[PDB]
RNA sequence: UUACU
């Protein structure tokens, strides 16, 4: 039965959610005041905004949960399609 | 990190996969401290990574003021990194180590080096059939198991507010019961 | 829970889950019904919802946020003094346990911290609400099945009238049992239907009616047959169709169970045409019900209208499902036909022959064919072209608006005044909307028959049958609500009447 | 003679069935026979259905007759009528013979209608049932002769056309005419047949022009032959005649351009086709099935109940779809993942509407006030706010019938679409969001109309002006019928596919939980992990009723046949578009799949308008359009069926041979219908500039519309009527008589309102505030006249300026004086508008209505509102507009989210009227303003205007003329811009159109909620900008009051800082962008047109400022331009202002 | 008396 990895990370996620650790809010601080707005950053500001994603509750609580969870399906990496040209995309490692 | 012994689940004697059950805390509990040596590690990598962008914006002679907006951001989240990891230090990590102690997490995950590291694959072998590993990629999702996002360090780092980053509100750090866990595994 | 078992300890009585008698669980069932009266008067005190739900959530599923200008956090105030009152070292928790019948019951000011909790969701089986999970097993009486087997002393398997109750499957008498075997202060769960695991042509199946094992026969191995018309009336058989129950198959095993509790959305959609039939505001109310040909719904829509009728006080008639095909191929060739209603209904069931089965049944000879067991040699894309060919001849009775078309029979049939004030039309196929008229009310109906067994079965079945069951089930999608024929018997008996 | 002496009644015209249950099917006649008004009658008793029939067909031919936008039926006929005598300056022409004979009674005039009574009550019995149709009739063929559309004696050969469709049914034979009518434009393109056109580049700039052969290929002339047969019997012969001359007239493409407008006019009269629902719910909502069936998916997975959850598609249309569609799912499920839904819940529960509901018992047990506010979506969920969390809501909604609204079009039958309350509303609503974000992935799911420019049609520019295309635009035919339940499960299938890769915690009232999940190929039930999308979806995907029910007033409650598509519940377009989009790109895999080539080129769909661009030989393209239709034929759909070489519209917009055609005759300028947003206001005269300027390129003569908009802007708009009460009706009128006359009316028992109308006078229709028209040329005081302000002139704080055009501005820079004459604005008027304007009513019955109602009662339902949300920290939006403020300067209302939380409620008090005891109290307020305000006037002028007083003198060299003119000079690129006029000469003097400028807000406004005109106003825009230009550093601050996001903010910062090479905040202006579509959006273009002699460069931002100066009066006088280069003269004032 | 993009 190979979906026993489905209740045993469930389990472990159950426990994360009830910990309350991790509280997602909606203000966004992925930049400092006043360089959103500057123009020579328009470049950066794009690469940080296409990576980063809404906070969901729901998959950070996963992503604790599977550090210690016992991996039965060997898992694989998003298909992060990027192309490291400007100097600006230094955000794709920043994220590794 | 470290490497802890499962001491409290060898005491309960729960079912492990190998001789020393060890799993990989990812970082260290942090009191007492001034300086966060867990924080001061991402200070050295961006120290490390300024000088990267500082080589890659001047052999292509780009803008002064696009380096310099650059580097403002590597030191937001400078800035940011500071304010976390007192939580991270301090409440992610008696998680990780309450985590590892449960009854179905038997496996171990990580054995600090990434050098030399490969998870133990046992098997069902017989001598009348073929053989039926563990461990095995056979794309079977479990709706999202598999494929694992990246992008789930930007929330973590920008977006979410811990319970001790907090402190100033009133909060009283929340101790799960051990009844939960215990009937589901 | 959701639902406190103190104030309303009757609901969980009727799952088979009596309350544990009058120690640290005992103590926190009686905190977590403290807090749904102070809960409950939060939300009536601006009208339901009560005020900010997330720092609600955060107190009784999480030992968090205590709080002490001010009104907006008055209710959060008096709040803190009650939860810290008593001395807990965790969160209360939730426990919906998933059932349509005490999801329903759920208040408004409990579904509001749904949202924010993560709660803890107890699976049934089918209903029961089966005890596992220290919440539901350390707060309230883990039972004792009582088969034919464990008999019959209470010190023989050592039981106790305080920690478990007992559950009748025996097949004796209920007051017998607590009377000469000493089950005297040993209180008895109540299921009113039962459950019935067949022999099936594919395995065992389990279907429940909600009758008590008093009100229908069949003890223990009789067939299919026996008794055919109580289980079509108020069977649901829980299993992927194909299921694979047919009229040769008997019973392996009898135990009560709980009467299952019918479809809240599904409901409220037949509950529009028993709205429509009582006002005399809406005239020719019309109600449509698509099934696969092997539903076995003729023999039971016929006396749904002997359900109505005598409760609305006013004449039905329904139009049995095939009095298209029946009529057409009376009158292909003639001019000016008759659309009365007492012309249509003399002229079906059985003797006349449909006209699809005179278009099926010459198609299935052009890819020669006439054995049942030769089909199942046919395989699936070679079968699906052969669908494909059988359309045309549907879409010619469909598109316009002809002297011979659909569209005009079940027009001139439902206005012409010798018709019934609400005729019940059925469908076989999906895009026959377009066709029957006019209403607001199409239902589905999911009977226990595995239809295509029953093809197979029909004893002049053949090839005709059972082609075109499969041609309507590629034209039958379930794409509108299933409405299970217990529950159109149920929503008459609910509905107020004059 | 069926006009001169109608028949009688014949009452098996309109039949019903055996029963009186519904009219009979298949019936003829829909809409209102022309039968002389005498004939109904009733005869019978209050009772016996056929009562409620004659007394609804009365509701037909007394109500539904009558939509007169701005004024009454009469004054709104006269507007033409009076400015074709002005215009042409005769009276021989042959319109008026039509008003002369088609009704003419030598007392006073065949009907009027009543206001008050609301009817068309008549005062000939004789006269013709359909008469008030052939007001409108006659009013838009003259609107089509001032134009320059139609010649005199084109609108002979139009009127008789219009008298023929009148003899058995007016509207009935119109809509057979329809089609033919304007077909015949791809023969006489083809006969033309070498044609020299210009062409346009990838970033449409003309670069070139080319002479391409038009000779439409050899498989559409085989649709030719076809079609000149029913050209042929379908029409009037002598309609038919006109058409076939202009088969063999046409000499060019300029050519055909000329009659095929003017032969749409002749097919259309701009009358919305208005009868009683009941006649059209047959016609326009009845579910067809064209052919074929459409087979089901493989149901794959189903929970406890046998429904579809998941499911596949085997060798059918939909596996077709599949195929292109379900490679988004792996990715969509990150974009509808990330979106949290509650949030967007409030935000799409936004536009205030209805719920079905009348509330009912539960309507007293919730408030007498909030009685009255229940219409609202925003409102009625907010007295429901306690039950959104629970899953029964959605239940006893389904029990809940769904009520036909019905709205109607310009061409289009009576057209009905469904009013869904707030819960089947819900139920729709994660499929309207899983379909959205496949618009941002494939460009093809394509344009929403917020460029109004010529970036809607800079695709379709671009590809006809190419070589070896043959282009196709295809219309289903009904695609609100044909969608049966199961094409619609084609989108269901796309729709569940993306909702189980995605993780969507509780959405609503559910939550991820342990479902019983049979799996097809298991026994036996299997228990998935399910989230709440699922969840939604699969119950939604199940449960669908389709049915619209209307209650009539002769039938009880008629209900549509279900299995439609219930146009209204919120994915009404996405579901046509992801579905035609899976269907066409899947083709083109699906046919290289087998061995064939694609050949298609981009494709363009809003559903359910699909257009699609093919190239290759003349046989290969073929080979590909056939495919394109079939599986369109075999899906189910009815295209109609529409290509050729060089012709291709979309969203109602023609393109040819790289030029723009028109479609005049849609932009009906005096008929509404809407019985919503009424104005006789300030904003009546709004309505009729937002509809000039919809004119202004599909007219070949602008300046005659500027004529007969002046005319309607004179006669009809001219009187507002008030209510006073007795004590101020007597100041009142010795106030305002000084200075405008306005009329009294006759004295009231036992309502103690006299009404009284105040006369506005013509100078008032030429206000900055008030109608920002533009004018005639006055005079000066010697005088030597002012330039002739032209279709092209930008309204606001411009048409304040005419007020200094008239005193001389010139003179003035003489003197040196910022002085004014008094003498000439009083002797024309001018000063007694101005104080109308400053009189400013309409927020005072705006004031009022604010007055009026408890802002305790709002907040207790308002934060209940928020209880649904976000859930904290709206509050952190409320605080940073009240921070924003109070440290700075006022941002304004609508804008900033939690006010504009409140700003939704407060509109059903805006709606639920004027009523008298309100209005008593009006005239207590506004006659204060009166008294204050006419004890003096004089013309109030400002510090903040220096700044016009600058006049531009002509010299003796020419322009260069851009090059790409000579590439427009032939031929017609647009109607307007023929060789040597006026909007052909602008757009080589002034010249060009960026990209740069309407991409950043082509990029702006899907943010905020397009799909069309969206013309500069803006008020996030331009509030921002006032605080990005010369404040910012608060700008932080306001980010987090609109709430927008990280993205959104990137957005926003792109257009400010594009947006601060031009122009000025300090000089106000607004043009719209359909107003000038091929013209320059930048005041830099026009800078290369004057020179400054640059001792006038004076200030930081004054080079920014001229601009806009060099702008303006080159559009504003384009008719009196040579082709000369002007040069700037300024006061020292003006000098002076801009100094600081 | 009145829908969504
Ligand atoms: C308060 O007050 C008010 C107002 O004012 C009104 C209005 O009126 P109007 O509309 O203005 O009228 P007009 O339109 O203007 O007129 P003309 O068009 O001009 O001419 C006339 C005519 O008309 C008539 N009349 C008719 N009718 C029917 C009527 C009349 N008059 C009167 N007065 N009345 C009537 O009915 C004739 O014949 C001629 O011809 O209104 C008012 N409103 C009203 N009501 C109401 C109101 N508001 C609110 N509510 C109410 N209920
Ligand atoms: O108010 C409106 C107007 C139009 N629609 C849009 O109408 C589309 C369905 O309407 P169709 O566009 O399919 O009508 P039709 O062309 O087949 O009718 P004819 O010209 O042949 O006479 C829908 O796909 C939708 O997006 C609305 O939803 N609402
Ligand atoms: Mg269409
Ligand atoms: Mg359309």
């Amino acid at each position: 039965y190979p979906r026993l990895e489905g209740i045993i990370v469930q389990i472990n996620t159950g426990y994360v959610a009830s910990a309350n650790v991790i509280r997602p809010v909606s203000e966004k601080r992925y930049f400092p005041e006043n360089l959103e707005q500057n123009q020579s950053a328009a470049r950066l500001v794009s690469a940080v905004k296409a990576r980063a994603s809404e906070a969901d509750i729901s998959s950070i609580h996963l992503a604790i949960a599977r550090e210690v969870s016992p991996m039965f399906n060997v898992h694989e990496l998003k298909k992060i399609a990027e192309s490291f040209e400007d100097p600006s995309s230094i955000v794709v490692v920043l994220e590794f | 990190g470290f490497l802890r012994t499962d001491d409290l689940a060898i005491a309960a004697n729960f079912p492990r996969a190998s001789r020393n059950p060890q799993t990989y805390i990812p970082y260290t509990n942090q009191r007492g401290t001034v300086t966060n040596e867990f924080a001061s590690r991402f200070r050295t990598i961006v120290a490390t990574l300024a000088n990267v962008v500082n080589e890659r914006a001047v052999q292509d002679d780009m803008q002064k003021a696009t380096r310099s907006c650059t580097k403002q951001w590597l030191r937001h989240l400078e800035t940011q990194f500071d304010n976390i990891a007192v939580a991270h230090t301090d409440h992610l990590s008696v998680v990780y180590a309450t985590m590892s102690n449960f009854m179905l997490n038997f496996t171990n995950n990580f054995s600090g080096n990434h050098a030399t590291f490969k998870p133990d694959q046992y098997v069902i072998t017989s001598p009348e059939g073929s053989y039926k590993p563990i461990i095995e990629r056979q794309g079977e999702t479990v709706d999202g198991l598999t494929i694992i996002d990246t992008s789930i360090v930007w929330p973590i780092l920008c977006q979410c507010t811990y319970p001790l980053v907090r402190q100033s509100i009133m909060e009283e750090i929340v101790y799960p019961d051990p009844s939960t866990t215990l009937s589901q595994s | 829970f959701a639902i406190d078992p103190l104030k309303h300890s009757k609901l969980y009585e009727e799952y088979g889950l009596y309350l544990r008698p009058h120690a640290p669980t005992i103590r926190s069932i009686k905190y977590a019904s403290l807090i749904h009266s102070m809960l409950a008067e939060h939300a009536a005190r601006h009208n339901g919802t009560l005020i900010n739900p997330r720092m609600y959530a955060d107190m009784i599923t999480l030992g968090n946020t205590k709080v002490t200008a001010i009104v907006t956090y008055k209710a959060l105030t008096e709040m803190s003094t009650l939860i810290e009152s008593f001395r807990l070292p965790s969160g209360l928790t939730l426990i919906i346990f998933d059932d349509e019948k005490y999801q329903s019951l759920i208040p408004n000011y409990i579904n509001q911290l749904i949202a924010y909790t993560q709660p803890h969701i107890i699976p049934t089986w089918q209903g029961i609400a089966d005890f596992s999970d220290t919440y539901l097993r350390s707060y309230f009486k883990r039972p004792f099945e009582l088969t034919a087997s464990n008999l019959a002393a209470p010190q023989k398997h050592n039981l106790s009238p305080m920690t478990r109750s007992i559950f009748n499957n025996t097949g004796r008498e209920d007051a017998v049992i607590r009377k000469l075997y000493g089950y005297g202060e040993y209180v008895f769960i109540k299921y009113e239907g039962c459950l019935i695991t067949w022999t099936g042509i594919y395995g065992e199946v389990t279907m429940m009616v909600n009758l008590s094992k008093r009100d229908l026969g069949l003890d223990v191995g009789d067939d299919y047959l026996k008794e055919y018309k109580k289980l079509l009336f108020y069977g649901v058989i829980t299993d992927a169709i194909p299921s694979g129950i047919s009229t040769r198959s008997t019973i392996m095993k009898i135990s009560p169970h709980k009467m299952m509790n019918p479809s809240g959305g599904a409901l409220a959609v037949l509950s529009k045409f028993l709205e429509a039939v009582v006002s005399t505001n809406v005239i020719n109310a019309t109600l449509v019900v698509y099934a696969e040909k092997g539903a076995g719904k003729t023999s039971f829509l016929s006396t749904y209208a002997e359900q109505l009728s005598l409760a609305s006080g006013q004449v039905v008639g329904h139009l049995s499902s095939d009095a298209y095909g029946r009529w057409l191929a009376k009158t292909k060739d003639i001019e000016e036909p008759s659309f009365a209603y007492d012309y249509v209904l003399s002229l079906d069931t059985d003797d006349n022959e449909s006209y699809y089965e005179q278009k099926a049944s010459e198609l299935l000879m052009s890819h020669g064919i006439s054995e049942v067991a030769q089909y199942e040699l046919l395989s699936v894309r070679k079968k699906i072209k052969m669908m494909d060919e059988m359309n045309e001849v549907l879409i010619a009775q469909l598109e316009n608006a002809d002297t011979h078309s659909e569209r005009n029979f079940y027009y001139m049939v439902s206005t012409g005044k010798t018709t019934p004030r609400i005729l019940i039309v059925e469908g076989h196929f999906n895009a026959q909307d377009a066709t029957i008229a006019r209403t607001d009310t199409t239902v589905l109906l999911r009977t226990i028959n595995d239809t295509t067994q029953a093809m197979r079965d029909r004893q002049r079945g053949g090839v005709v049958q059972l082609f075109l069951r499969d041609t309507y089930y590629r034209l039958l999608p379930a794409l509108h609500t299933t409405v299970y024929p217990f529950e159109m018997l149920e929503s008459i008996k609910r509905w107020k009447w004059v | 003679n069926e006009i001169i002496n109608p028949k009688e009644y014949d009452p098996s015209d309109y039949p019903l069935a055996e029963d009186e249950s519904f009219f009979k099917q298949g019936h003829k006649y829909d809409y209102l026979v022309t039968f002389r008004a005498g004939s109904l009658t009733n005869t019978y008793e209050p009772k016996t259905k056929m009562y409620k029939l004659h007394a609804a067909l009365d509701k037909l031919m007394h109500v539904k007759q009558r939509k007169s936008r701005f004024a009454d039926l009469w004054r709104e006929l006269c507007a033409v009528i009076a400015s074709l005598d002005v215009w042409y300056q005769t009276t021989n022409y042959p319109l008026r013979t039509y008003v002369k004979l088609l009704f003419h009674k030598g007392d006073e005039f065949p009907f009027y209608e009543s206001p008050s009574q609301d009817r068309i009550i008549f005062n000939d019995k004789s006269v013709a049932s359909i008469l008030p149709t052939f007001v409108y009739t006659c009013c838009q063929v003259g609107t089509a002769i001032m134009s320059g559309i139609l010649t005199h004696v084109e609108s002979i050969v139009a009127m008789n056309h219009f008298l023929h469709c009148a003899k058995d049914s007016y509207i009935d034979e119109k809509l057979k005419i329809k089609g033919i009518g304007r077909s015949w434009y791809q023969e006489a393109l083809h006969n033309v047949c070498q044609a020299t056109v210009p062409v346009w580049s990838q970033f449409n700039e003309v670069i070139g022009h080319r002479t391409k052969s038009t000779s439409e290929p050899h498989f559409v002339s085989s649709t030719f032959i076809s079609l000149r047969a029913k050209r042929a019997e379908l029409l009037y012969p002598e309609f038919n005649a006109y058409i076939n001359r202009a088969i063999q007239l046409s000499k060019t493409q300029n050519d055909v351009a000329n009659y095929y407008a003017a032969c749409r006019a002749m097919t259309n009269d701009g009358t919305f086709l208005a009868t009683l629902t009941e006649l059209s719910l047959d016609a326009a909502v009845f579910p067809r099935i064209e052919q074929h069936l459409v087979t089901r998916p493989a149901v794959l997975m189903s929970n406890t109940r046998h429904e579809s959850l998941k499911q596949k598609y085997t060798n059918g249309v939909g596996s077709i779809a599949q195929s292109y569609l379900s490679s988004f799912t792996d990715e969509i499920a990150k974009r509808v993942n990330g979106r949290h839904h509650d949030e967007a819940w409030l935000n799409f529960l936004t536009t205030s509407s209805p719920g079905r509901k009348l509330t009912e018992i539960e309507k007293l047990e919730v408030g007498g006030d909030v009685a009255a506010w229940s219409n609202s979506r925003i409102v009625m969920q907010a007295v429901f706010a306690r039950e959104y969390r629970t899953p029964e809501r959605i239940f006893k909604s389904l029990k809940a019938p769904i009520k036909l609204v019905e709205r109607q079009q310009s061409d289009r039958r009576q057209r009905a679409i469904s009013g869904l309350d707030n819960d089947r509303l819900f139920l729709s609503f994660m499929p309207y969001t899983i379909g959205k974000q496949i618009y941002e992935l494939n460009d093809n799911a394509a344009q929403g109309k917020q460029a109004g420019n010529a970036f809607d049609i800079g695709e379709m520019l671009y590809w006809t002006s190419q070589r070896n295309v043959l282009l196709s635009s295809i219309d289903v035919a009904g695609m609100d019928a044909s969608v049966t339940t199961n094409t619609k499960d084609i989108y269901n299938t796309f729709v569940l596919d993306v909702a189980s890769k995605c993780t969507v915690p509780r959405f609503g009232p559910y939550y991820a939980k342990n479902m019983e999940v049979f799996e097809a190929g298991n026994r036996q039930s299997q228990v998935r992990y399910v989230n709440a999308a699922w969840q939604a979806c699969a119950l939604e995907a199940a449960n669908s009723q389709t049915s619209t029910s209307y209650e009539s007033e002769i039938f009880g409650q008629v209900k549509n046949a279900e299995g439609t598509y219930p146009s209204g519940r919120a994915d009404t377009s996405t579901h046509h578009t992801v579905l035609l989009q899976g269907l066409v790109r899947g083709n083109e895999l699906k046919r290289a799949s087998d061995g064939k080539n694609s050949c298609l080129a981009t494709i363009k769909i809003l559903g359910d308008d699909i257009m699609e661009i093919f190239q290759g030989s003349e046989s290969d393209t073929y080979d590909h359009a056939v495919s394109n239709a079939s599986i369109l034929n075999e899906s189910g759909f009815a295209t109609t069926a529409e290509l050729s070489q060089n012709s291709i519209v979309l969203l109602q917009q023609l393109v040819v041979n790289g030029t723009f055609w028109g479609f005049a005759d849609r932009i009906s300028l005096w008929t509404r219908e809407d019985t919503k947003d009424i104005g006789r206001l300030n904003l009546a005269m709004m309505e009729l500039n937002a509809l000039i300027d919809d004119l202004v390129f599909r007219v070949r003569r602008p300046e005659g519309l500027k004529m007969l908009g002046f005319f309607c802007g004179a006669i009809c708009l001219r009187r507002f009527t008030l209510s006073v009460d007795n004590k101020l009706y007597d100041s009142t009128y010795n106030n305002l008589s000084k200075y405008m006359t306005l009329t009294k009316y006759d004295k009231n028992p036992d309502s103690d309102s006299t009404l009284m109308s105040l006369i506005l006078p013509l100078a008032w229709l030429f206000m900055p505030r008030g109608g920002e028209y533009p004018a005639y040329p006055f005079e000066r005081r010697d005088g030597t006249f002012t330039e002739d302000e032209s279709m092209f002139t930008a309204r606001g704080a411009y048409k304040r300026r005419l007020l200094y055009d008239v005193s001389n501005i010139g003179e003035m820079i003489q003197q040196n004086s910022m002085a004014l004459d008094d003498d000439l604005l009083h002797e024309y008027g001018f000063t007694g508008a101005l104080l109308l304007i400053d009189l400013n009513i309409l927020d005072l019955i705006d004031e009022v209505k604010k007055e009026d109602i408890s802002p305790v009662k709002v907040s207790e339902l308002a934060t209940s509102l928020e209880q649904l949300g976000k859930l904290g920290e709206r509050e952190k939006s409320r605080r940073a507009a009240s921070d924003l403020k109070i440290r700075g300067h006022a941002l304004s209302n609508d804008i900033v989210y939690g006010y504009g939380l409140q700003e939704k409620i407060q509109k059903s008090a805006m709606a639920t009227k004027e009523t008298t005891v309100q209005s008593k109290r009006v005239s207590s307020r506004l006659h204060d303003v009166i008294v204050a305000k006419t004890r003096d006037y004089k013309i109030s002028t400002i510090p903040a205007d220096a700044l016009h007083l600058h006049e531009f003198e002509v010299e003796d060299v020419t322009v260069d003329l851009l090059p790409h003119a000579k590439h427009t000079s032939y031929s017609s690129l647009a109607y307007n811009m023929s060789f040597g006029s006026d909007g052909w000469f602008a757009f080589a003097l002034l010249g060009g159109l960026d990209r740069s400028a309407n991409l950043l807000r082509l990029d702006v406004a899907s943010i905020r909620g397009n799909y069309h005109k969206f013309s500069y106003d803006d008020p996030v825009f331009k509030q921002g900008y006032k605080i990005y230009k010369s404040d910012a550093t608060l700008l932080n601050d306001f980010f987090t009051a609109i709430s927008a996001g990280p993205k959104e903010q990137g957005i926003l910062l792109r257009a400010f800082a594009y947006y601060s090479l031009y122009g000025n905040v300090e000089y106000h202006y607004v043009l719209s962008p359909r107003q000038l579509f091929f013209l320059s959006d930048n005041p830099v273009s026009a800078e290369r047109l004057v020179r400054i002699p640059p001792k006038y460069y004076v200030s930081t931002q004054c080079r920014a400022l001229y601009n806009i100066f060099s702008y303006l009066h080159i559009l504003r006088s384009i008719a009196n331009n040579r082709g000369k280069r002007l040069k700037m003269v300024l006061h020292p004032g003006l000098i002076a202002y801009v100094r600081g």
